[PDB]
């Protein structure tokens, strides 16, 4: 299908897809902090040796700075891939990607632009990494007209997501969720390929209910459909939307008008959560083939926990008594 | 010693470090108020021809300003912000420049672009939002941006900028082609968050930015006194590392002279430099003038011959703004992203459906079909 | 009911919120840009020369400064009420509000607080104020737990809406209509008085749709309901929501079940606004009653234009036209 | 000059100003290497019983960190930030402060608690998230915090107490009870935003604060040569019109001397100060037991026998912590907001339902009910 592979985790398939970029690109820079000697996460070892200092260079502590420096880089017409340490301290820099970047073209005219920018950042849950390692911040994110915000889940997914991110001609956040980091490895294309942007995936087809998550969540609504054939006969449609915005609207309401039932689970808090913009635009499109209520399995409307971390999460077995409720409702 | 973070011999007795502020960093002035050359050796001997345009430049901006603030004043255009006072440092700054050097600014920046030639027209176009602007009437007036002339579109939201000049500096030195960028900002967009951002990024990064400093002593309704403590602006440059000067910002020739030699530096160093120039809230027109006269090169005649030429071209460009439509109303949708996303598309269309029932509500009648 | 009172335009109503507080609470202190003088929309006027320079001061220009400061005082005990000069600049401030305040008593287990900050900031649109003078930030902060967002809709009900934020024991974000600043006065009590927050308001009863807003908004569909009955004989029911988090879910859907049919309107951009939140939880919980989908009329997903404001907002018209599809569904 | 942002002179010729970075801000030392006093008339002469204090202090913190640092290692706790380099800077500068004093800082403080005799009990609590911490397990280890001993809680987004420490100082002045505020970062921390927040905003609103920097020449993997280009973090200070020194981390009594030459003066004159201390990322504890000797204060027998005592208590307490319960799940709800919103009581009640179900898939276990 795409050439060579190898075995990679997903912090080596973003490294791949950097180390392609810089090939490609002779105008492409990676930047922020401590990402020279390769990442707090591994996801840039290798690459200022092989590319050079003034391509892969170390940024002063300071976020606003990091994504403001990126959106001028940008303006020029050169690649900017601006990393940002952990998702939870991305806020810093807010000002900068909403009043910024998401409006610049907009704003101008389309006489400049920072469409060349992307900004990586690890996100998500690890277990321990309580209020400031474990943010999911897409939600406030998706209000912002002119940001495309980009979540993989997997290797193959990640390296094809974040190349695509990098040469879409608009600003995209792509959060790398870093428990997957050194989790398990997949074949990986070793040459530059593509995924396309604002298309959901379904994994596995299904007729009874219709399932909705990105990132690690995937996999645990994955899990949930084994689980709901087994205990349940209901046949689930696993559904990996890739893109929070622009989102694909047709890909999840084709799904539901088949089913008639639709669950959506993110780590996020439920507030103000993703869930609630696909729950109501489901509802508006597919009302009449409602079934049931949809359900939003979610991080509870608290910060993130360090010790009560396994009682937060909306895991599988929150999942699957949502589920249970709705099939029978 | 032998610490990584500093460079310093011991001292064996405790002094705590006193700012100096009282008699600050000095300011630097080429010709006195009435237009006299203090010291010949600084004298850039500029041409006649060359500085006749400044001349023009700041009075053309003046006259402009004038019936822009008027119309403003009648509800003709919703906001207006004046560049009285600041006609020297940007008239100065701007000659000093490469006509590709990149230009960062955001309300005070208008003579950048006088002197750059950008068309009455344009000026006028972005402020009343009609079909001539570029920007498509989407941002607030006095919002100029302007590609083939370098000016970066300016934005409401103070000090965005400084950290975003930085980076077009970083690329710039990269794309190895002997450009600077010049980035503006007030005394009160300085104690910003990203001013901090800006300036250590330069630093560190080795940029070739001119970091230009308007201080006028308020922001607003704020005075110094109340936005920092420490010796204006020009004395946070040497804890960053970037080599600073204050100059006059009634003085066009002390803003060129500065704003030439660091170009000059910063191109050849890859390194940051800041002026601060000191202007009011002994007019940088007058004080031109005054030289003007004392070479020959004007008189009471050309004065008013020139008053009366600008006054002209400013109303021709202002009649005909006020006469040209609106743009379509689609455009409000387009550049939101480079592409329209389908959903957005979706949006456009859930607009038009609208305007063809309910259109008389609307004020149609002045915009683009 | 409230002893003596006077008109009093909206900017008005804020002053005599303020005035009370300083007057009552001698810890409390006032502050932001260009306070001193009295605001650019003239809300502090009076104060400085009435309680003193060391309580209604001027800060630099740093958004994220005056909300650390803020949080700072708050930790003390004293009451701090800051402002941000326009909603659209609150985002340098994004991290201090959303990392620090928001999560300062949680995270401490309730050994510290700032529960005594509120942050007061002009909101809204006005008629030619674009991209940053225009905009309406509330389903940003929505996704936060940890603080409260309050959008009053009159000065009878901003002055009551404000002191409740004051002296609420946590963190508030009261945005103040700035279009209403100078519009009507109206009858206002001069000594202080509460209304409560997380609690809607059914400011005219109906039968057949329910319809909800907040700030200027409520205006609008006020009038909405008046063109639905005289047009189409449709009886609405009026809610303005007032709290955005924590929001009064109850008082909606006791409306929704009554009625079968809601239309929630805001200003802010349709995707993540909180229209969504709403429609999302109106759904799982009045889903049998639905007569018709939940119908969102909302900003576009753009940035805030200038000259094109009148096609952009979600006006009595494009209001009243989604109101009659959703009656004939 | 007449100019309201600036109080200068005039000058006639264009000159920059130079950093001096190669000669930087000296660096305040008391004693030498071998415990040495340096200077007589610095010598701060504590009472015999106060510098037993520090060091026991900081060997006690040492025996911690080792213990705690191996739990690590292990996966008995999730997180660990050592204080190795660090902790004559912070018994030094506790031991100068007056005890009601509010501390802010972030993860190189734990010495400011250990000084204030915090219990060995609540450090091992708050890493392992048991019952005994009032923190209720909810942030990951190291983030200490302390009510009684005016130590506010610890947060991971670096520079966010800085302008936090700037505001409490300002409600201690109108207080008026004679309280100053420190507020403790890193080199690297000083880059953000904030930092350029807090600093302007002490100086402007005229706050009783010390700002403490340590200077270790790094943050994470990133030198100071990447970090900023002026001199350190102490000759920013001046641009804000903040006193500023730079002293010897290594030398507690050095440290001593400043915070407590700036505590004083901060106090009585509304104004604050900013002390950079050089450290490494010649170790403090060597150079105080050095000390000591001298006095014939210690000797290897107390060297000996403390260091067996103070393992004995951490072991105690490490092992205390280990054998606690967690606290109840429900905890995870509370204080959030003061009271819990009826929407939020709704989620925790959902938790309850849903352990009733699924419990045997959590680990109940070693959690409180
Ligand atoms: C982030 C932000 N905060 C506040 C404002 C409101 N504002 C517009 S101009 C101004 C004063 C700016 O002062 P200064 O930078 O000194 O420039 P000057 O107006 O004196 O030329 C303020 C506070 C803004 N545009 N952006
Ligand atoms: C806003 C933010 N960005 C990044 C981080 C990640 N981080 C944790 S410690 C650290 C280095 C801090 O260096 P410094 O302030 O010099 O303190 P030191 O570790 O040297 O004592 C970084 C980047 C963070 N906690 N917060
Ligand atoms: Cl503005
Ligand atoms: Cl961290
Ligand atoms: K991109
Ligand atoms: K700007
Ligand atoms: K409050
Ligand atoms: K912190
Ligand atoms: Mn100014
Ligand atoms: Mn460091």
């Amino acid at each position: 299908e795409y050439g060579q592979t190898q075995k990679m985790n997903l912090f080596q398939s973003v490294t791949s897809a950097l180390d392609n970029s810089l090939a490609k690109d002779p105008t492409a820079v990676i930047f922020g902090e401590d990402v020279a000697f390769g990442g707090v996460f591994r996801c840039t070892v290798g690459l200022r040796d092989k590319y050079g200092k003034d391509r892969v260079f170390n940024t002063p502590l300071c976020e606003q700075g990091i994504v403001g420096f990126g959106i001028g880089i940008a303006v020029t017409g050169a690649t900017a891939i601006a990393e940002i340490q952990f998702a939870d301290y991305i806020f810093p820099a807010f000002d900068q990607i909403v009043n910024e970047a998401a409006k610049y073209r907009y704003r101008s005219g389309d006489l400049f632009n920072c469409g060349s920018l992307t900004i990586r950042s690890p996100w998500g849950c690890v277990g321990h990494g309580a209020l400031y390692h474990s943010q999911s911040p897409e939600a406030f994110f998706a209000h912002c007209p002119g940001i495309k915000v980009v979540i993989p889940r997997s290797p193959f997914q990640a390296k094809g997501l974040l190349l695509s991110c990098i040469e879409d001609k608009n600003p995209c956040i792509f959060f790398e969720p870093k428990i997957l980091y050194r989790a398990a490895a997949e074949e990986v294309p070793i040459e530059p390929y593509n995924i396309p942007l604002s298309q959901a995936e379904v994994i596995q087809e299904g007729s009874d209910v219709t399932l909705v998550a990105w990132g690690t969540q995937v996999h645990v609504i994955r899990e949930v459909a084994s689980m709901a054939k087994e205990k349940l006969g209901v046949s689930c449609e696993v559904i990996d939307l890739r893109t929070i915005i622009p989102w694909d609207v047709d890909t999840i309401c084709k799904s539901v008008i088949k089913t008639g039932r639709l669950l959506i689970s993110h780590e996020a808090p439920l507030t103000g959560g993703f869930a609630s913009e696909i729950s109501s635009t489901v509802q508006e499109e597919c009302f009449l083939n409602l079934e049931a209520p949809i359900s939003r399995v979610c991080g509870y409307d608290t910060p993130f926990p360090h010790i009560f971390e396994p009682f937060y999460i909306p895991d599988k077995w929150k999942c699957y008594d949502a589920l249970r409720k709705m099939i029978n409702y | 010693p032998q610490f990584p973070g500093a460079s310093a011999e011991f001292i064996d007795k405790l002094e705590f470090i006193q700012p100096n502020v009282i008699s600050g960093i000095p300011i630097y002035r080429v010709m006195d108020r009435q237009g006299q050359i203090i010291n010949p050796s600084e004298d850039p001997h500029l041409p006649k021809e060359k500085v006749l345009k400044l001349y023009k430049s700041m009075t053309l901006l003046n006259t402009m300003d004038r019936i822009l603030y008027e119309s403003q004043r009648q509800g003709r255009i919703s906001f207006y912000m004046t560049n009285y006072g600041e006609e020297g440092t940007h008239v100065g700054s701007a000659a000093a420049l490469d006509n590709t050097d990149l230009v960062f600014g955001q309300y005070r920046e208008a003579g950048v672009l006088m002197y750059r030639d950008y068309p009455l027209e344009l000026f006028m176009a972005q402020c009343y939002g009609n079909i001539s602007d570029l920007g498509k009437g989407r941002q607030m007036p006095v919002h100029y941006g302007c590609k083939e002339r370098h000016f970066v579109t300016i934005s409401s939201p103070l000090a965005t900028q400084i950290p975003q000049a930085v980076g077009a500096a970083y690329a710039a030195k990269r794309a190895n082609a002997n450009r600077v960028v010049i980035c503006y900002f007030g005394e009160g967009a300085a104690s910003e968050g990203d001013a901090h951002a800006g300036f250590n990024f330069a630093a560190t990064l080795e940029c070739p930015i001119i970091f230009f400093c308007r201080n006028n002593g308020y922001a607003i309704s704020t005075p110094t006194s109340e936005q920092y403590r420490g010796d204006g602006i020009a004395a946070r440059g040497p804890g960053y590392g970037i080599m600073s000067i204050r100059v006059d910002g009634n003085d066009v020739f002390a803003v060129y002279n500065a704003t030439k030699e660091a170009r000059r530096r910063a191109v050849a160093e890859n390194q940051p430099f800041l002026i601060e120039a000191m202007t009011y809230r002994d007019h940088p027109i007058s004080r031109l003038r005054h030289y003007l006269l004392s070479q020959g090169w004007w008189d009471e005649e050309q004065e008013k011959a020139w008053r009366k030429q600008s006054r002209r071209k400013v109303m021709e460009a202002f009649e005909q703004a006020e006469r040209k439509p609106k743009p379509n109303p689609n455009l409000l949708f387009s550049d939101v992203y480079q592409e329209m996303p389908a959903q957005l598309r979706k949006q456009q269309e859930s607009l038009a459906r609208h305007l063809q029932t309910y259109g008389e509500h609307y004020p149609l009648d002045h915009f683009d079909k």
